[PDB]
């Protein structure tokens, strides 16, 4: 299967609604999880099952979808909510990710 | 808590032999899945090994015929056979841990191997 | 399903004594009678509504016809001083009887 | 039966400021395997409760930070780090050892 | 078949117990089991029944969904699960054989070896 | 996650209803089940639970009898017979899952998530 982010690149100031696409090609309808690097650290789940939030996880992180349809949402930002964010096919055999889409606090 | 540290690689000609290891404190490794996850400089993500629960074995396409995923019960680790090795493996490792609708829960912290 | 015991009867000792057993069309069931004695763990005397057990003496004699089921004791003792429970199985549930409380002066 | 009682029924306490609910159970609700069978529910003006703390010291899934639960035995307590805007509305224990299911009478925290 | 009961004792209402009833012989395996419960005041209660080779489970009206009797016939025990024990429980209860195989002969026979009863009591 | 509640309304003092909790978005195959009540302005309080598979049907004492419930496996749904409705039960019905799926997660217990409730009004 093949999964594409979009856009890779991306920026807004804090406190802005940020929306960061995984489109899924086939269609899977609930195998996504959410992964957010920070620059060379190691990974975090933030949203499981593509809509359902990962304990710990601060309330502003949501996301969304179902389907071929996926969107991570992030209803306020942080100086600190600079990563790169990555999506993964769950219950899959090669466990495919996406590009990765670096927002960035701008 | 839950903590996974690697160890293992390092600088090493093409083609040569190589081993990672990764100790678990907490998590049992002979009872859960344990993946091996690449990481290429300047690229993302992208999967390398799973061995199962049970003891069966997975590797990636751009893997099999060129590594092996081992365990040990004694020392609740796990290991990663690494020979045959091209420039293309130079990236940066990580061992997780896999729950199928749940994602990679824990993460390790990484080596670099680097090929010359 | 209920049996219909009478509260309590007494007889003189040894006489004969009579306790009654009601219930709907209980003339075609089986009904089983057993002696409590206070403080006293029950013991089966009378089943199929004819027959006798093993070890009890011929005196315990109970009949069963139509809407009522009977026990006699003739030649009536002291000891015969004890709790009557008339039982009946009906769709398989254990139903027992009031229990008629026997006296003898 | 299991009757619980809260304390107090009231706890209007301005946002920013930390608050704890207690309420103690009849009996011991300890031990039905090794833990504590009393769980925390926040009914929020208007619509439905969902859980906030569960067996009493842990929580649910994606709770606010700021909820912990202590106490054993007999006596427990919610303790809210940082009391804000939305958490007004009723809190309510549960004793979930023995099959009558019996929650609280209602304690708000309101902003006064 | 000589039997003795035990595991009666203090508890409160809702609360849990489980009986039992133990047999000398292994006997017990030809015999259909019933629990009668003996009030404070009054006669005796049939509480359940179980067959010989326990597939015939009956309980009374006022106690389905509550107890739970169960036997092994090759531990010669007798068992009975006392789950929401509640506000009129409280008894003395009696195992007592049948002797019947099935609930089908069941009316053919009587009650004939009852145990020492065991006291339970429900009260706050 | 939905748990769409259906049925209520206004319904005679001393008649009949039945109301459905429609679930979905989960399994509930292998999750317990929950009914909560709420008359107006007096707190939540307990009805009904029921196993993964139904059977177990756990009631407190003021719907002894005269409530009893029932699941649609296939269908993922909930039901709730009702009789001879009092004036007490004029209230909200929530259907709630317990949080979990194991042993000792009591179907009687922790309710992770709820629904949005219909009122069942007994009136004339």
């Amino acid at each position: 299967i093949q999964l594409t982010q979009s856009p890779s690149f991306l920026s807004a100031s804090v406190g802005d609604r940020v929306t960061i696409t995984c489109r899924a090609s086939q269609g899977i309808s609930s195998d996504l999880a959410w992964y957010q690097q920070k620059p060379g650290k190691a990974p975090n789940l933030l949203i499981y099952a593509a809509s359902t939030l990962q304990s710990g996880v601060p309330s502003r992180f949501s996301g969304s979808g179902s389907g071929t349809d996926f969107t991570l949402t992030i209803s306020s930002l942080q100086p600190e909510d600079f990563a790169t964010y990555y999506c993964q096919q769950l219950n899959s055999d090669l466990y495919t990710f996406g590009q990765g889409t670096k927002l960035e606090i701008k | 808590e839950v903590q996974l540290v690697e160890s293992g690689g390092g600088l090493i000609q093409p083609g040569g032999s190589l081993r990672l290891s990764c100790a678990a404190s907490g998590i049992i490794v002979s009872s859960n899945y344990m993946t091996w996850v690449r990481q290429a400089p300047g690229k993302g993500l992208e999967w390398v090994s799973v061995i199962y629960s049970g003891g069966s074995t997975f590797y990636a396409d751009s893997v099999k015929g060129r590594f092996t995923i081992s365990r040990d019960k004694s020392k609740n680790t796990l290991y990663l056979q690494m020979s045959s090795l091209r420039a293309e493996d130079t990236a940066v490792y990580y061992c997780a841990r896999d729950l199928g609708p749940y994602g990679m829960d824990v993460w390790g912290q990484g080596t670099t191997v680097t090929v010359s | 399903y209920e049996l219909t015991q009478p509260p309590s009867v007494s007889v003189s000792p040894g006489q004969t004594a009579t306790i009654t057993c009601s219930g709907d069309k209980l003339g075609d069931k089986y009904a089983c009678w057993y002696q409590q004695r206070p403080g006293q763990s029950p013991v089966l005397v009378i089943y199929q509504d004819s027959k006798r057990p093993s070890g009890i003496p011929e005196r315990f004699s109970g009949s069963n016809s139509g809407n009522t089921a009977t026990l006699t004791i003739g030649g009536t003792q002291a000891m015969d001083e004890a709790a009557y429970f008339c039982q009946a199985w009906d769709s398989n549930t254990g139903v027992f009887g009031g229990g008629t409380k026997l006296t003898v002066l | 039966d299991i009757v619980m009682t809260q304390s107090p029924l009231s706890l209007p306490v301005t946002p920013g400021e930390p608050a704890s609910i207690s309420c103690r159970s009849s009996q011991s609700l300890l031990h039905s395997n090794g833990y504590l069978y009393l769980d925390w529910y926040l009914q929020k003006p208007g619509q439905s409760p969902q859980l906030l703390i569960y067996l009493g010291s842990n929580r649910a899934s994606g709770v606010p930070d700021r909820f912990s639960g202590s106490g054993s035995g007999t006596d427990f307590t919610l303790k809210i780090s940082r009391v804000e805007a939305e958490d007004v509305g009723v809190y309510y224990c549960m004793q979930a050892l023995q099959t009558p299911g019996t929650f609280g009478q209602g304690t708000r925290l309101e902003i006064k | 078949v000589q039997l003795v009961e035990s595991g009666g004792g203090l508890v409160k209402p809702g609360g849990s117990l489980r009986l039992s009833c133990a047999a000398s012989e292994f006997t017990f395996s030809s015999y259909s089991m019933n629990w009668v419960r003996q009030a404070p005041g009054k006669g005796l209660e049939w509480v359940s029944s179980i067959s010989s080779s326990g597939s015939q489970i009956y309980y009374a009206d006022s106690v389905k969904g509550r107890f739970t009797i169960s036997r092994d016939n090759a531990k010669k025990s007798l068992y009975l699960q006392m789950n929401s024990l509640r506000v009129e429980d409280t008894a003395v209860y009696y195992c007592a054989t049948n002797g019947g195989a099935h609930s089908s002969t069941w009316s053919f026979y009587g009650m004939d070896v009852w145990g020492q009863g065991t006291t339970v009591t429900v009260s706050s | 996650v939905q748990l769409l509640e259906s049925g209520g309304g206004v319904v005679q003092p001393g008649g009949s209803l039945r109301l459905s909790c429609a679930a979905s978005g989960f399994a509930f195959t292998t999750y317990a089940m929950n009914w909560v009540r709420q008359a107006p302005g007096r707190g939540l309080e307990w009805v009904s639970a029921i196993s993964d598979g139904g059977g177990s049907a756990y009631y407190a004492d003021s719907v002894k009898g005269r409530f009893t419930i029932s699941r649609d496996n296939s269908k993922n749904t909930l039901y709730l017979q009702m009789n001879s409705l009092r004036a007490e039960d004029t209230a909200v019905y929530y259907c709630a899952k317990t949080r979990g799926r194991g042993l000792y997660d009591y179907v009687w217990g922790s309710k992770d998530y709820w629904g949005q409730g219909t009122l069942v009004t007994v009136s004339s």
